[PDB]
């Protein structure tokens, strides 16, 4: 994904506000560089078989977290946001950013009853 | 009397979604023709397109 | 014009609003409901 769709900003206290896509992308490359390291030094086959199984679980948790195996977590004990979990839910990209948007030139207030007026006329402060 | 002029325009037209495009396409001509220093605050170009279209309807 | 010589309820008011739509349209029907609520708020 492009990096602006996984933004990394810094807060006022100095901490960084990372996304869950950066933690799932890093699990793929860390297990892919280990597989290229084990295949170069002629590792035992019980370690290469276990490394390819974790590479299969890293991509599947990146695409749909919690579909086949167990749901991976991060620092907080909530579920990580995968690539598929941002489009299917009620808080996904379809039902919260495409079918319904927050508009400009808008506002709200409480309403009171206006008598001595007409229809097609409203009181505006 | 603007709401009485709009009900006469929507009637005898057979398509209420087509005669409102001709009002919106005439208000842009009245806005470009009113580019001089004289600007009437009471007669908007969107309101003047409804009065001029109802006078030619008869 | 007709003369309504009976006591007016809510259901008899909706027949008057529906009769003004069939004969006069929407502009005169909204003016009738605008004047009927000045009469109700006063009395």
């Amino acid at each position: 994904i492009p990096p602006d769709l996984r933004p990394m900003v810094q807060l006022d206290g100095g901490r960084f506000a990372t996304s869950d896509l950066n933690d799932l992308y890093r699990r793929v490359i860390n297990r892919n560089n280990r597989l290229a390291r084990l295949q170069e030094i002629l590792a035992p086959e019980i370690i290469v078989r276990n490394e390819k199984r974790m590479l299969q679980e890293a991509v599947d948790a990146l695409i749909d977290n919690g579909r086949r195996g167990r749901t991976v977590v991060g620092a907080n004990n909530r579920a990580l946001k995968s690539l598929s979990d941002i489009i299917e839910g009620k808080q996904g990209r379809f039902r919260q950013n495409l079918l319904g948007k927050r508009v400009d030139y808008s506002g709200r207030s409480v309403i009171v009853v206006g008598p001595n007026l007409k229809i097609y006329q409203c009181g505006l402060p | 009397h603007i709401i009485y002029r709009s009900e006469e325009l929507l009637g005898a037209a057979s398509n209420r979604y087509n005669i409102t495009v001709r009002v919106a396409k005439r208000a842009k001509e009245n806005r470009s023709e009113d580019f001089d220093s004289i600007d009437d605050p009471n007669m908007k170009p969107a309101i003047r397109a409804i009065i001029e279209m109802s006078d030619e309807l008869t | 014009m007709t003369f309504y010589n009976y006591t007016i309820d809510k259901g008899r008011l909706k027949k008057l609003i529906a009769l003004a739509y069939r004969r006069y349209g929407s502009a005169r029907c909204s003016q009738l409901a605008d004047e009927l609520k000045e009469l109700g708020f006063r009395f």
